[PDB]
Formats: C-alpha cells, structure tokens, sequence
C-alpha cells in the first residue's frame, strides 16, 4: 500500500491541447495543458495521503 | 601542395580537396611531360 | 581564376624583368660571399 | 629515349584514367561533416516539461562510453518530441558511431514509459538538407491532403527508407489511422469514459 | 601586406542554388489557422509578382526549422530554370532581397527567405553560436533572466556591433489541471482513471494497431475538436466512481492559467538555452566572441559557456595558413638546392613569390570579392606556376655558370 | 543515391490511380548535373585556346599538336590516381581540376 | 498463432521498420502457420557481414514492443545465413537406449 | 524414377549445387507481388492465371 | 496491380553476358598494346593478336 500510492502520488501524466491538432476553424489560441507533475522535495513526498 | 594534406578538421579537406591533385597534375605533369612529350616532339615536327 | 590572372600580370609584367627576377642570380647569390 | 612505348603509357593513365570516370554519376561534394547521430522519441500529448524529464533526462543520462563524441543537445518540445543529436569527431566512422548510442538506448528504453515506447524510438544519420522534395499532386478526382498523404506512404514511402543510403524519409503528411472521435455528452447519457 | 589586412577572409561563399526556401514564425501559442493566413501571403508573392523567376512554391504549414509545432512552417521554392533569368535582378542574389523586404515591411508575425548555404550546415564566414547552461542547478526561470541579461548587454554595444536572438524564444502560457488528490479519492473515482479520461480526451491514444486493405496502421482514440477548444470544455467531460455514476471536473479539478516553455533545451545533460549572434559590420569573431566571453562571466552564479556552431571545432583560415605555409616554407626552401646547392637559390625564387601575391589582392579588392579557399590556392599556384618563371631562369641562367 | 531515390519513384508510377502526376519542388541534382557540364567548357575552350596562342609564336599545326597531346593525359590521369590507395573521388576536385589545368 | 496473425502482427510491423539500412538488395518474409517467421535482408556481395548484421537487429530495436509480449520471451534473434550445412553431427543411443 | 514412380505424395531427391546457392545455368526464379493492394485471393488468381 | 520481381537468379548483373565481350574487350585493348612495347608499331599486333 506504501508502494502503490506512491506511483499514484509520484506521477507525470501528458495531457492534451486546448485547440488541439483538428481544431474548429476560428480557433485563436493554442496552449498545452499540464495535470499532475512529479514531486521535487522531501517535503512534498510526506504528503502523500493513503 | 601536398603538406595542406595535414589540414584542420571541418574545413574537412578543403586544402587536400587539393594540395595534392595539383600534385596528382603536377607529377603526373611531371611524369606524363617526361616519359611523353621528347618522344612526341622528334616524330613530327620542323 | 581571378586569384590567378591577377595573380599572374603581377608576376608576368613584374615578374619578367622588374624588382627580383634578374636581381636573383646577381644580387642574391654574390653582391656579399 | 625512342617512340612507341610513351604513346602507349599516355594509352593508359587515359584507359585507366579513363575507367575511373566510369564513377559516372559521381557526387557533388565532398563530405565535411563531424558526423551526427540522432536520437528521436515522441510522447504523443505530453507537455515540454514532461518529455524533458520522463524521456529527454533519461536518454542523456545513459550516454557514457560512446567512443569520440564532442557534444550532446536535446530539443523537448511542447508537441511532445525530443531529438538527441551526438555529434562526432569528422570521419569517424557513421556506421560504428551509429550502432553505440543505439546501444546505450537498449538500457534506457524500459525506464522510459510504456506510452513513449510503440511510439517509435530510432536512431540514424543526420545531414538536416535534402537531395529532393517529390511532391506528389492530384490532377482529377482530387484525392485530397489526408487521402493523399495515406497514399504516397502505403506505396511508396516503404520502398524509399529502405533503399539507396537514405538517412530518413521525412514525408509531408501521414497515413491512414482508425479515428475514434468521442462525444462526452453521448458519453455522459450512458455512464461511459474514454476509458 | 597593407592590401591583406584590409582585405578579409573567405570560407565557401553563399552561392546561389537555383533553388531556395522562406521561415515563418507566429507569436504566443497561434493557430494553424492564423500561419496558414501568413503563408498564403507568402505563396502569393512567388506566384502574382515573380511569375518569371519563381518555378514552384511547396508551401508546409506545421514545419518550421528547429522543431515543429502549430506556430511554425516553411515553404520550398523552385526556381524558373537557370537561362530563363539573366541578370543578377532575376537570380537568387536578390530575389530573396525584395522577398525579404515585402515579408518583413509590413507583417503581424516575422518572415525571413534565408538562401541555402552551399553545403549542409555549420560556419558560415564571421558567424557565432553561444550557449548558456545551467551549472549550479538554478531554476529554468531563474535561468532565462541570465539569458535575458546577457542578450540585454550584448545588444547594449551597437559600438563594436553585434547581432543576437535566442531560440524559440516564448514561454507560452500553459494550461494546467490541478487534481485533488483527496477530494476525488473520497467521492469514488480512481486515479489511474481521471489521468486517462485527461489524457486521451486531449492528447490521444495509440491503443492497437489494425490492417487497412493490405497492411497494418494505426487506432487513435482523441475525441471531437467540439469539445477541446477552451478551458470551459474541461468541465463538461465526466468520469464514472465505484457509485456507478457520472461525477465530473472542476468537482475534484482546479483550472488555473501558468507560465511555461514550449521548447526547453538542454547541453550536455545540463539545462542550457542557446543563442544566436552575429559578428559586426567591422569586426569578426575573433573579437565577437571575445566580448560576448565575459558578457556571461559578468552575471549570476552558476551559468557557464560553450560554443557548438561555429567554434569549428579547431579550423577556419587561422591555424589554417600560417602553420601551413610554415610547413610549406620548411618545403619550399629546401630543394630550391636540390641540383641548384647552397643558399644561392633559396632567396633568388623563395622571396620572387611576392610578386604574384601583388594582385591577388588587386583582383580580390578592386573586383569586390574577398580572399577564399581559390584565393587559398590561387595564391597558392601563383607561388609553384611562377617558379617555372623563376626557378625556370636562375636555372636557365646559373648553368651558364 | 538521388539516381535511385528516383529509381523506386519509376517503378510505381503505372500502379498509380487517378491524378497522380509526381512533381520536383526542390532538387538538388541539376547543378552536380551543371557542375561538370561548366568545367568541360572551361577545358574544351581551354584546349581550343591552347592549340591557338600557338599559331602565334611558334606557328603551324605540325607542332602545335604536341603541347596539346599532351593535356587529355595529364586530366584523364588524374581522376584516375584520386581512387588510388585510401583517398578521394569527388567534384570541386573536378572544379578545382581546373584551376590545375 | 495461424499464418494471417503472424502475417499481420509480427511480420508486417518488423517489414514496416526496414528503413535506412546501408546498401540493401531486397527483402522476403515467410509467415508460416507453425506461427514462425524469417525475414531475410540480402546485402551486396562483400559489403560487411559484421556492420550489415547490427544494423538490422537495431532498426528491430524500435519493432521490438510493438510485438505482443506472446512473440517476445518466445526468442526473436539476428543472425547470418548460408542455407549449407558443415556437419550434422548425430548422437545415437548404442544401449539403454534413451530416446528421441 | 523409384519414388516418383508410384506414390501418393511428391518426393524428389536433388543435388547439392556445389555451393551456398543462387545461379544454377539456365534457371529463373519469378515473383508476382501485390500492388494495387488486392485481396489474397484476388492476387492468387493471377498467380494461377500467368 | 500486379507487377514483376526477380531475385534467384536474375543475378544480380553477373554471369557470362556482361562479363565475357567487355572483359575481352578492356584485354583486347591490353593485348594489342606492349605487342609493341620493344616490337613497334602496327607490324606486331597482328602478327599475334590474331
């Protein structure tokens, strides 16, 4: 339980586009979005809820 | 010529695309206007 | 070839009689030992 | 000295000269590269900052022992692609400077994710010039860009990157795919996700 | 030796191609539909005012050197043969000049025409290619200040001139989707689940593959371009908990707009942004670099410098021709005694060869040119062939001594 | 590479359906295919211009044949020993083959 | 597996990543239903057996997790042909006997 | 002969070719691909048909 | 959509087509010459050439 919750806290997931790649003629922006990063300090991980 | 032949290193052989070849002229010059040449001119000529 | 013809009339008119060719078998052997 | 031998000296150097320019086509140059080796992986969807550190960091790292080498760049994009050119001392050899960053990849390839693998991975030769651009247009039934681009790869594309010295084969378009284009609301009103 | 100095260097000229290329670049994060409006411009200019020059236009919307993206692309052009354009007016030499003035007069994006640099890359004449690294392991944010710092005082000597721009430049911003770990783990929905939901709804996903008429492609799952243009989409996406319905975002989700790099960089396993300069209208390299040397030893902590372009690697003309004609002179003396003896000859021939480097850079100057690796053995026949008029008269002579 | 990048391109030009007329938007084979024939003019009118400035001077085709028998075998000579041993077999030895002619 | 799925998961996927291999003369493939496959890249005579072998295991070296996890564990290798044997050497049971 | 003769399956018995392969005299070694990208079976019919 | 391919067989460029006029002819070209090398003129290469 320790293992499992600390890939599911500890992770980097790639995430889509606002105004991806087949857009909707007129589309003004494009920006990536980003979800979850991976955790940088010692700090962080003694966060990490089970 | 011939020496450029140890040349720089991304004017790759610039200097060898010929110190030489002038060489592989002028030796060959050399040679070719020396084996040939005194045996074409006494043959027909005056 | 312009590095060369241009290179050759300035040492095929300065070459032929003026400054060194000539002052080379005279001045430059001898004129000293 | 006498005569009929030279003539015949002057008949080769002329025959055999002659046979060396039997190379008919012959390159233009020259070749004046420090040879480059790259590296492409593709996260398809994932951020700059990700590809940087779930791939591009992970590559770099297991570069040690690749013989020569001058230097090591990296470009991880926001599209979700990285190149890792290493470039090496000219004339090394570009089919043995080849085979060892390949090599220190086959270390690196399971730490990366299971996503970013399937998805590719390749190493090959760099030139970042073109012999030739063949752009392949409709003059009828207009097939169109997506339909075309499907085309000139599933006929010809294939008989090109595996052909005559060709590094890559960057061809303008793509091929065909199964699009599954979802409606969250057609997928809302039956409890479902894309999952 | 007055006509040398003045006189400058050469590598391999810019020659035209009969064949050459554009680059168009759009602002913070534009549309395909924005740079196609921009490259439309461009296919124009080919085909309406240069219908006698201009062969074919292969415009590619999504290129663009240095990487692709939606905010780049480049277009080919094919040139209207070689004969059909006579004078320099009609040839690469300035059909790139006016394209390059039309593009960038008058233009909301920047556009270039750059010419094909005769081989495949790497020193162009005066040319630099600076990077700065990440040494004592700064932020990237803490990082690019340094960048902007440095192309702040390097910009700041017009005096002693230089030309510098980084790459890719922007840090666009970039929307990030803050998951509430807790808060979705208490109404019953499973990480390894939301992740996917975001994941393949926005980016896509390679699930397997499948054969189309004769060979094996791809299944991409992504979703409707309806429901992944704004931020307010995120909301009406909903994902399925242990209940057996539907709980969506912004419920468990947090919307916020950040900054962040599109192009990050690294050099050798270290964060490093790269920039591109220039030598001045008077000096070259050797003091373009120079400056531009301690212009980075000037500022923050932890930042460094290395060269890649450019920098040769150990090259160019200098290290190139004065141990090369000292290994040539060590030659060129010596058997100037070969069946002539002594130290008679080797002044009577070793020192005629100035003549012949009289004009040369004549030729090289008062024809406009610059000194080149032909020059580099024009200059070089000039000194064998002219033997044969020196050598070939202190022998014709001296033998009748 | 290029006489074969084509080679492929040949062989499925007939199975090709309607409208496919393959076009060339950049080339870079045209001037490798000029870049020798511009260095046989600045060696044909060479040798024209040898056998003359000859007939001035020396005067006389029973002679000026000599000094220019003498100039196929020198080139044709060299594009033989560029192959020899470890080394070359290029152009700009080809252009520069004129700088030595 | 039957011979249209290995046609269709393995041999065709490793066929799609021959591009850039030096020289090259052509390329057959044999997707059998004993569910096996030989893919055989012809090079031209006296090019480098050891150079034109690493070549083709690492253009592999980006077909090879696009195979089912089935294929892989099961071998996949590289090699050089002849189609000749040297020697078969058989081992013959003169006693107890052992056994095919 | 003998095997050939009467059996119920084909059995040949040639000769090694005094060498690895490829090149006996007189012989040739036909290929018929799939280009348009036909049907198997649609291919196979033109193999029986040439 | 169907095409042709050779591979056992169709060589490839060898055999003695190809490989028996322009070998005899880079030899004959040899063979007339140094039948004059201290035997001069056309007075020997005919004598034993053929």
């Amino acid at each position: 339980d320790v293992i499992t919750a600390i890939k599911a806290q500890n992770a980097q997931v790639a995430a889509g586009q606002l105004g991806g790649t087949p857009p909707v003629k007129g589309q003004q922006l494009n920006a990536s979005i980003i979800a979850q990063t991976r955790l940088t300090s010692t700090e962080e991980f003694g966060k990490i809820l089970l | 010529f011939v020496p450029m032949a140890f040349f720089g290193g991304s004017t790759g052989a610039i200097y060898r695309q010929f110190s030489i070849t002038i060489v592989s002229a002028m030796a060959l010059s050399v040679l070719v206007a020396l084996i040939l040449t005194p045996a074409l001119c006494a043959t027909m000529l005056k | 070839g312009t590095g060369v013809m241009g290179g050759m009339v300035t040492a095929t008119v300065l070459a032929i009689f003026f400054v060194p060719v000539f002052f080379v078998v005279v001045r430059r052997r001898f004129s000293r030992k | 000295d006498r005569p009929i031998f030279a003539w015949v000296i002057a008949i080769i150097i002329m025959l055999a000269g002659g046979l060396a320019i039997l190379k008919l086509p012959v390159a233009q140059y020259p070749t004046i590269a420090p040879p480059a080796v790259t590296i492409s992986a593709s996260y398809p969807g994932a951020d700059a900052k990700t590809v940087q550190d779930t791939v591009t960091q992970v590559i770099e790292q297991n570069m040690n022992g690749i013989d020569n080498l001058m230097y090591m760049s990296s470009n991880s994009d926001s599209t979700g692609t990285v190149q890792i050119t290493l470039t090496f001392e000219s004339g090394t050899d570009a089919d043995i400077a080849q085979v060892q960053v390949q090599n220190k990849l086959q270390l690196a390839m399971p730490l990366l994710p299971q996503e970013v693998q399937q998805q590719g991975v390749s190493v090959e030769k760099s030139s970042s010039s073109f012999l030739m651009v063949v752009g392949v247009i409709n003059t009828d039934g207009t097939m169109t860009q997506e339909d075309i681009s499907d085309y000139v790869a599933a006929n010809m594309k294939d008989a090109i990157s595996r052909t005559s010295g060709v590094g890559d084969v960057q061809l303008f378009g793509s091929q065909y795919a199964m699009r599954i284009w979802m409606n969250p609301n057609e997928l809302n009103k039956f409890q479902l996700t894309p999952v | 030796a007055y006509l040398f100095v003045r006189l400058p260097s050469s590598f391999l000229p810019d020659e035209d191609q009969g064949v050459f290329m554009t680059m168009v670049q759009l602002p913070a994060g534009a549309t395909q539909e924005r740079t196609q409006k921009v490259l439309n411009e461009v296919t124009h200019y080919y085909l309406t005012k240069e219908k006698n020059n201009v062969e074919s236009v292969f415009a590619v919307n999504g290129f663009g050197f240095a990487g692709r993206g939606q905010n780049t692309g480049i277009a080919f052009v094919s040139l209207k043969d070689w004969a059909d354009r006579p004078g320099e007016e009609n040839k690469v030499e300035a059909i790139t000049m006016r394209a390059t003035r039309a593009f960038s007069q008058i233009k909301d994006a920047m556009v270039f025409a750059f010419n094909l640099p005769a081989i495949v890359e790497l020193g162009t004449a005066t040319g630099f290619d600076f990077e700065l690294i990440d040494q004592a392991g700064l932020g990237h944010e803490k990082l690019t200040q340094a960048r902007n710092q440095l192309l702040a005082e390097a910009a700041k000597h017009p005096d002693m001139l230089t030309s510098v721009r980084p790459n890719g430049l922007e840090d666009t911003p970039q929307f990030k989707i803050d998951i509430d770990q807790e808060k979705a783990q208490a109404l019953g929905v499973s990480i390894n689940d939301i992740n996917t939901t975001l994941g393949a709804a926005w980016g896509g996903s390679y699930v397997n593959d499948f054969i189309d008429r004769g060979r094996v492609k791809k299944v991409y799952v992504m979703s409707e371009a309806k429901y992944r243009m704004l931020p307010d989409d995120i909301g009406d996406w909903y994902v399925r908990a242990a209940d057996g319905q539907m709980v969506p975002f912004s419920a468990f989700s947090s919307s916020r707009w950040e900054y962040g790099s599109p192009r990050l960089e690294r050099y050798n396993g270290l964060p490093s942004m790269e920039i591109l300069g220039q030598a001045a209208p008077g000096k070259s390299t050797g003091e373009a670099m120079e400056l531009m040397e301690q212009l980075a030893s000037k500022l923050p902590t932890g930042v460094g410098y290395d060269w890649t372009g450019m920098s040769y690697q150990e090259r160019l003309s200098g290290n190139q021709a004065p141990s090369l004609y000292a290994i040539s002179l060590i030659v060129v003396f010596l058997c100037l005694a070969a069946l002539y003896e002594s130290w008679s000859i080797p002044f009577s021939v070793m020192l005629v060869v100035p003549l012949g480097v009289i004009g040369a850079l004549l030729a090289a100057t008062f024809r406009g040119l610059t000194n080149d690796v032909y020059f580099q053995v024009g200059l070089l026949t000039t000194i064998g062939l002219s033997a044969k008029n020196a050598i070939l008269i202190v022998e014709f002579a001296k033998d009748l001594m | 590479t290029a006489a074969a990048i084509r080679a492929e391109l040949a062989k499925m030009e007939p199975f090709f359906p309607s409208g496919l007329k393959i076009v060339y938007p950049y080339d870079t084979t045209p001037f490798v295919k000029i870049s020798i024939h511009e260095v046989v003019k600045t060696l044909v009118e060479a040798i024209i211009l040898v056998f003359l400035v000859m007939y001035l001077f020396l005067q006389n085709f029973r002679a000026t044949l000599i000094p220019t028998i003498a100039v196929p075998v020198v080139l044709l000579g060299t594009f033989a020993v560029l192959a020899a041993f470890g080394f070359s077999i290029n152009t700009l030895t080809m252009f520069g083959m004129v700088l030595a002619i």
